[PDB]
RNA sequence: GGUUGCGGCCAUAUCUACCAGAAAGCACCGUUUCCCGUCCGAUCAACUGUGUUAAGCUGGUAGAGCCUGACCGAGUAGUGUAUGGGUGACCAUACGCGAAACUCAGGUGCUGCAAUCU
RNA sequence: GAAGACAUUGUCAGGUGGGGAGUUUGGCUGGGGCGGCACAUCUGUUAAACGAUAACGCAGAUGUCCUAAGGGGGGCUCAUGGAGAACAGAAAUCUCCAGUAGAACAAAAGGGUAAAAGCCCCCUUGAUUUUGAUUUUCAGUGUGAAUACAAACCAUGAAAGUGUGGCCUAUCGAUCCUUUAGUCCUCGGAAUUUGAGGCUAGAGGUGCCAGAAAAGUUACCACAGGGAUAACUGGCUUGUGGCAGUCAAGCGUUCAUAGCGACAUUGCUUUUUGAUUCUUCGAUGUCGGCUCUUCCUAUCAUACCGAAGCAGAAUUCGGUAAGGUUGGAUUGUUCACCCACUAAUAGGGAACGUGAGCUGGGUUUAGACCGUCGUGAGACAGGUUAGUUUUACCCUACUGAU
RNA sequence: GUGAUUUCUGCCCAGUGCUCUGAAUGUCAAAGUGAAGAAAUUCAACCAAGCGCGGGUAAACGGCGGGAGUAACUAUGACU
RNA sequence: GCCCUGAAAAUGGAUGGCGCUCAAGCGUGUUACCUAUACUCUACCGUCAGGGUGCCCUGACGAGUAGGCAGG
RNA sequence: GUCGAAUUUGGGUAUAGGGGCGAAAGACUAAUCGAACCAUCUAGUAGCUGGUUCCUGCCGAAGUUUCCCUCAGGAUAGCAGAAGCUCCAGUUUUAUGAGGUAAAGCGAAUGAUUAGAGGUUCCGGGGUUGACCUAUUCUCAAACUUUAAAUAUGUAAGAUCCUUGUUACUUAAUUGAACGUGGACAUUGAAGAGCUUUUAGUGGGCCAUUUUUGGUAAGCAGAACUGGCGAUGCGGGAUGAACCGAACGUAGAGUUAAGGUGCCGGAAUACACGCUCAUCAGACACCACAAAAGGUGUUAG
RNA sequence: CCUCGCAAGAGGUGCACAAUCGACCGAUCCUGAUGUCUUCGGAUGGAUUUGAGUAAGAGCAUAGCUGUUGGGACCCGAAAG
RNA sequence: AAAAGACUUCA
RNA sequence: UCCGUGAUAGUUUAAUGGUCAGAAUGGGCGCUUGUCGCGUGCCAGAUCGGGGUUCAAUUCCCCGUCGCGGAGCCA
């Protein structure tokens, strides 16, 4: 048929920045490193040249896998099809920032989880959920086991 | 088409040199005579009639350009390495050469 | 000029298309001019400010935002005579239209291929009009409220999309807009 | 009252009148023989002080620029959702949402570490 | 008799070789050709999308150029418009001020960046070899591409680092065989040489670009099928084409409207033309004409009427209104031209009414000629002469009879 | 090949076709002589008819044009 | 709004038909009725939950071409 | 038409299949000729048309994407099913970035109108001033492609901790984390559901709704998002694949939807009122037409 | 399962299974000891891609059946050579 | 044994 | 109407590598020659209109205007 697929394409909204964040980036975000288990948005600088990602990724929210060098590798879920895999991308710092939501998140529930502790000595807020979770588990726990039957459901049936 | 002089220092994949080194660069034409070749299949399937299998190659499609059509041999060892794709028409050589600059006038 | 009505142009076609890459050679904008009488004469003297508003949503022909305009303007130049009060258009002709235009007989038939296909080449311009939008904004003085009254009615004849006269306010409405000096 | 190292938020810090870090917490000027820049000590690369607050950094003070809000415009333009009306095109209706100017306001920066002061 | 190591025969080599033979002879595509690119592949919009998204959709590029147009670092900051300088206009030039991405960045597009990735000066070769996690390819499918390494090796650089080709987003070739490269394996008693086979890699054509060795004609035709696709009839649409309405610029001596009437504009019809691809390719008989019927109203005449620029009077325009509308010449013609007639010699539909009625002149088979084109076969919406008309009515429909 | 007669049948050999002489110069096969040589394999003396390199050839297929300017009126254009 | 005027077509009249017009029109409110295989329920056949002893029971779901499988 | 000659013809008789035979049409060679016929190879092969024969149950389609001498087909994912194995899915809310399209900014800019007002450059007349053309600069009507803030809206991915020891690690004999282990401690939803082998029909769709893109338009072309038809009965709508109601084992009783109640035709010639008198008119959508112009002293506001 | 407490449940102890990890045996690719010392045969160790081995250990045989290629290949249909 | 053309005026 | 193909001084036509434009004729200029003319010396372009790219455009794109060839099917 006719035209390209093509990389490039669509980009003209999401490449652009806006006037306030144009000009060169700054350093500190490209000297930044993270740790496994954070939470990282990816979405591209316009202001930032190379280590930029397939175009089609920016918005999506991923975990830092692992690294290897200067670039860092994220797992983040595309959509639509049969078994569909979870992908590995490889992802400059520049372009990846880091998610507040979680940390609050996190924060909360750890402020939350001292106001508790306190309560299960001496003190009866619940009282259900305390039930499961004295009985329940070990995993350890924090395994890849539960990555894939997360996995499954992503190649949905229905939708097809 | 693009100056590459035929003398130039670079890196020797063989593992006796293992460092940068004097190369001579050249293409490589053609070569066969032996016959223990496509040639033999090609005088076994010509009698009579037909050739078959050799028939093939020509007539043209054109082109324009060819790709780049290397070996850069060692002077140290005497041993070699090839190179990776490039594109080039051509090529050009000399035994030297620069592409200078300078100036002035032209 | 070559028939078509407007029964071609008048409802809303086309993401626009009138982009300047994408279209040399348009026929011309045919519209005399766009403000008319005393041009040289500040919106101030008047006492009486008429308007001409749509109640549909269109694409008006260049041809007809024209001859609707000298029409309403040789009743104002004859009555008025010729250094009258003083009229805008509020819409100038900028969407670009695209026909395909008269084949042959060939058997020939768009010789083309089958065909039509884009790059259709193009017929002149036209406005949009979109409902209550202003197509004239008038200044004039009060003894003379009939004559722009008449000019804007034999006007309407003259484009399809069907259009009110109405006297203005805006900003205040002609003294609440005076008072500071 | 904080000058300044190193930064961060990076249009609340772009631009154009004029007051201030300063008798031993600056900039300048002077040695520009020279390592050093050359095409000139200008650039720069270096060694230093008559002293001077004029610029410099930055602090003091005023407008166009701009973010942020309040005020109408007042839920207006537009909008997914379910549907009535219109000759057509087109419109409305309930269900959830909601931009443009206007004028007024805040700010001619912020924040953190240290060289840490008369 | 002639002749004689020739010639002729046997065999082979080169050249010619549609006589003959086997074959192929490009896809998309608002019919297939023709024309072209939308055969590979990138863009800016389409695109409502995270991603994936069509049309021969819009606009628009790539099949190169490059050892500097790579690398790194130090050092500088633009395009520019004003001013300033005899001459100089193109006038560089140099100078000063003001100058944040409007410049530069080889090349589309768009994006993107100010001690920069830009500009300059030096120094240099890492445009190295090896392996490549992974993405794009493509969601699993290759080449290719890219983003990251680690080993091996160097550069510059103060060094940290940077540097895995080209401002950024990424810039293309499988497969035999060949070539070449590596150090090494290998070819059947032993033993010695040659040249083979092969390991991993690079290069040599395939742009019919995830890959064939490759031209037409058929009107002498043939076959399998298709209304998945044309000519057609019907239908849809109605630009066109016919006709109407509104408005009324204007002209009509003066006077919009006796009459004529532009621009513009809304309609209506389905009877020209196009458009489409719904219907029919186990078959709808073509145009035209004849003749027989029934109809329509947008009425040419007749009847009744209105207006007039109606004196009469020929008349002009218009309303109501569907109860006749010649015969001929040319042409196959429809159409039209043209002649005398007439009250006037209207236009339209009924499968362009009408082939189980006729006709058969044209279109439109098979033979032939000419112009033109084509090497040729043979072709033209080029012209021309000749060139076929099957069926015994079951049902229905109805003239008539019972 | 053309088409009784009768008057006549003009120009064009560039392409294509065909052909002519080629005792001498660049291309042109094999066996074949030579060179390296254990073999062969590479290469090199030597050329036929053919390409070239030159003449003939249309009652051989066929072919027989392109813009301007210009009359002591204008139109045309003998002529440059 | 209504309505006429704009408003012309071909074998024969219709809004499905007759065709009523303080409606059998059209709009505004409003009362009562009618009406599916729907929904509910009764009985019961398959599947699956299952239970229980070659057999019995509970409740849910349950059109079907291409087509797969399984019992007859 | 020819008919005394290139005439006519009888017998005997020559020439046989890319061959014969031709005053050459591709005519003719025993009803067969752009290549006889007979038999064989043959049960050629045909992405092509047609057909393929008993019941039942549970589930139940695809007409899409890449590749392909490929588009009337293959191929491979895409979409279904069985047979088993093993015991988690969703959603507001929070946070992110993003469609868009209206009025500013940049770039383009049709394109007016334009006052005020510095400066071009020419000549040309008069008493430095001061007529004459270009043109900054603050400054004004709407369009279009970027961008703010978009407003929107669908989206659209995303929802354990500690201590102890021991090991590693990249990075000055230098500073640190973060790795890995070993051990102990303490924490609105509901079967919508994981994996495997093998299997089939494509690999030609259609309509509507919304958002479109081309096309005058179209019972058009070509996308997106979704439902239906295909493969879905039954009830409504005159008829009528995709309009409404409705998803259907059997059978019955009840009551309803959609939509209807003068008659045909269940069921009202219902009730309160108002307009209309043209037979308007008995009409959601629909081959349901009716406009510009709309008069208008029709009625009403 | 047991140790339990018992209509819950954890901690030990043993592991199918699947996911995750390492580790080895050959192939490559690279240092190559011990050394013999004409010659060169080969421990160690690592990186790699692939293939193999252990908790990823098992068939073969016939059977009735499905698919696939085939042979005419479900059946017929053509002009054909 | 020859390069070379026109011609155009006043009883 | 599509696809092909062009255009340069008064006129016909050569030409380029992005930096440079010609010829021939026709004319205007003398001298020849009784006098004109032939001859013989001398002379002189907005490269069709158009916008764009670049350092630099006659030269490289894009469009029109005109003059040309080539198509034209089954009705």
């Amino acid at each position: 048929m006719g035209k390209s697929h093509g990389y490039r394409s669509r980009t003209r909204y999401m490449f652009q920045r806006d006037f306030r964040k144009h000009g060169a980036v700054h350093l500190s975000t490209y000297l930044k490193v993270y740790k496994v288990g954070d939470i990282v948005d990816i979405k591209a600088n316009g202001s930032i040249q190379k280590g930029m990602p397939h175009k089609f990724y920016q918005g999506k929210t991923g975990v830092v896998y692992n690294v290897t060098k200067s670039s860092v590798g994220v797992i983040i879920n595309k959509m639509v099809g049969n078994r569909y895999l979870e992908k590995r991308l490889n992802l400059r710092v520049e372009h990846i920032k880091h998610s507040k939501c979680r940390q609050e998140f996190l924060e909360r529930v750890k402020a939350n989880a001292a106001k508790r502790a306190e309560a299960k000595a001496q003190g009866v807020a619940v009282q259900l959920k305390r039930q499961p979770a004295q009985p329940r588990e070990s995993r350890i726990v924090s395994t890849e086991g539960n990555v894939p039957q997360t996995l499954a459901p992503v190649p949905y049936e229905t939708f097809i | 088409m693009v100056n590459v002089p035929k003398t130039r220092k670079t890196y020797c994949k063989g593992k006796t040199c293992r460092k940068h080194t004097q190369h001579k660069v050249t293409q490589y034409k053609a070569g066969k005579a032996s016959l223990f070749a496509q040639g033999k299949r090609r005088y076994d399937r010509k009698q009579s009639g037909f050739g078959g299998q050799t028939k093939p190659v020509f007539h043209k499609k054109a082109k324009t350009t060819k790709k780049v059509v290397l070996r850069l041999e060692c002077v140290k060892c005497k041993t070699r390495a090839q190179l990776t794709l490039k594109r080039c028409k051509h090529f050009e050589l000399g035994g030297e050469k620069k592409q200078k600059g300078q100036a002035l006038q032209f | 000029m070559a028939r078509r009505p407007a029964r071609c142009y008048r409802y809303q076609k086309n993401k626009p298309y009138p982009k300047s890459r994408y279209n040399r050679a348009v026929p011309d904008s045919k519209i005399r001019i766009y403000d008319l009488g005393k041009k040289k004469a500040t919106v101030d003297e008047f006492p009486l400010c008429v308007h001409l508003v749509s109640n549909e949503l269109e694409q008006l022909s260049s041809e007809a935002l024209e001859a609707a305009r000298i029409c309403a303007n040789k009743y104002m130049t004859t009555v008025s005579g010729r250094d009258a009060f003083h009229l805008r258009v509020r819409v100038h002709p900028f969407h670009v239209l695209r026909i395909n235009k008269m084949l042959s007989c060939a058997g020939a038939d768009r010789l083309q291929q089958g065909m039509r296909g884009a790059w259709g080449k193009p017929h002149g311009l036209a406005a949009r009009v979109d409902i209550g939008q202003i197509i004239f904004s008038v200044r004039t003085k009060d003894s003379n409220k009939d004559v722009v009254v008449e000019g804007l009615r034999r006007a309407r004849y003259k484009f399809p999309g069907q259009q009110k006269i109405i006297l203005s306010k805006k900003w205040g409405f002609t003294n609440l807009d005076r008072p500071e000096y």
